[PDB]
């Protein structure tokens, strides 16, 4: 873990990570910047659709 | 009522108030990361919990704790708190104390990126570049402390010779 | 000069090592007989 954060960018938790990810806050653990940016400051990935093609789900199903 | 932590998007289209699980907290990295974590943890607290984690559990988990409380007791009684652990001020040995004695070489490498850092800081703040710089940073600082612990710093091609660092001039036959 | 030989107060090796350690963390503090500061140089 040391070299994992010290030199790299792997960030360690500090306050309260109220939100989950399958398990509550990690208290003082750490994760990847992806998930960090993803879950922490929020995530919202888009999904374009092919030209002239219907889907298989409602508006916000 | 809300059931999670995040922002709210008042969508009247579907006539519904959705909330994206997006809250905000803190979290640092690199040296500074632990820096805060150090100053925080109350020695007296962990020591207590440890002593509990000691004579209570089996010899399996109590083993690690025993080794743990050691270093704990150290900073405690000694007084010198674990905050100094990080180096935010790297002293410089006097000139006449240093084949072209190496030492100087490494020192320059430090100031080099150290200053470049300060520059790349006041100006833009490109993350990817900032971290990539800290890397070169942490690496250099350690080069002088104990060269080798990670790779083997050497003068540009041709001079593949681990510039003798502080520790190097203290130990060895 | 016909005078008694000098009595080295501190070998260059002494003071050099003190700071040599200072150069890296090592807060080498020279205390006296009763836990008190002691001027090195």
């Amino acid at each position: 873990l040391e070299q994992v954060l010290y030199f790299s960018k792997y960030i360690v938790l500090d306050p309260k990570g109220a939100i989950l990810n399958g398990v509550p806050v990690e208290k003082r653990q750490l994760l990847t910047d992806e998930e960090y940016r993803e879950l922490r400051y929020g995530k919202q990935e888009t999904y374009p659709l092919p030209p002239g093609v219907d889907a298989l789900v409602k508006d916000g199903e | 009522k809300s059931d999670v932590y995040g922002r709210v998007e008042v969508d009247l289209v579907r006539n519904v108030v959705r909330v994206v699980e997006s809250y905000d907290i803190d979290a640092r990295m690199g040296a500074e990361a632990i820096q805060q974590l150090l100053k925080e943890l109350d020695l007296e607290a962990l020591e207590k919990e440890l002593l509990e984690e000691m004579k209570h559990p089996s010899r399996a988990r109590r083993a690690k704790a025993r080794k743990r409380l050691e270093v704990v007791r150290a900073f405690l009684d000694s007084g010198n708190r674990p905050e100094w652990m990080i180096l935010e001020a790297v002293p410089v040995l006097p000139p006449d104390l240093r084949a072209t004695s190496d030492l100087n070489d490494l020192y320059r490498r430090l100031i080099n990126r150290n200053n470049r850092l300060k520059k790349l800081l006041a100006q833009g703040a490109p993350e990817i570049i900032i971290r990539n710089e800290k890397r070169m940073l942490q690496e250099a600082v350690d080069a002088l402390l104990d060269n080798g612990r990670r790779g083997a710093p050497v003068t540009n091609p041709g001079s593949d010779r681990p510039l003798r660092s502080l520790t190097d001039i203290l130990s060895g036959k | 000069k016909g005078e008694d030989v000098p009595e080295p107060s501190v070998p260059e090796s002494f003071r050099v090592l003190v700071k040599e350690l200072q150069a890296l963390a090592l807060d080498v503090q020279t205390l006296d007989e009763k836990d008190n500061p002691v001027d090195i140089f």
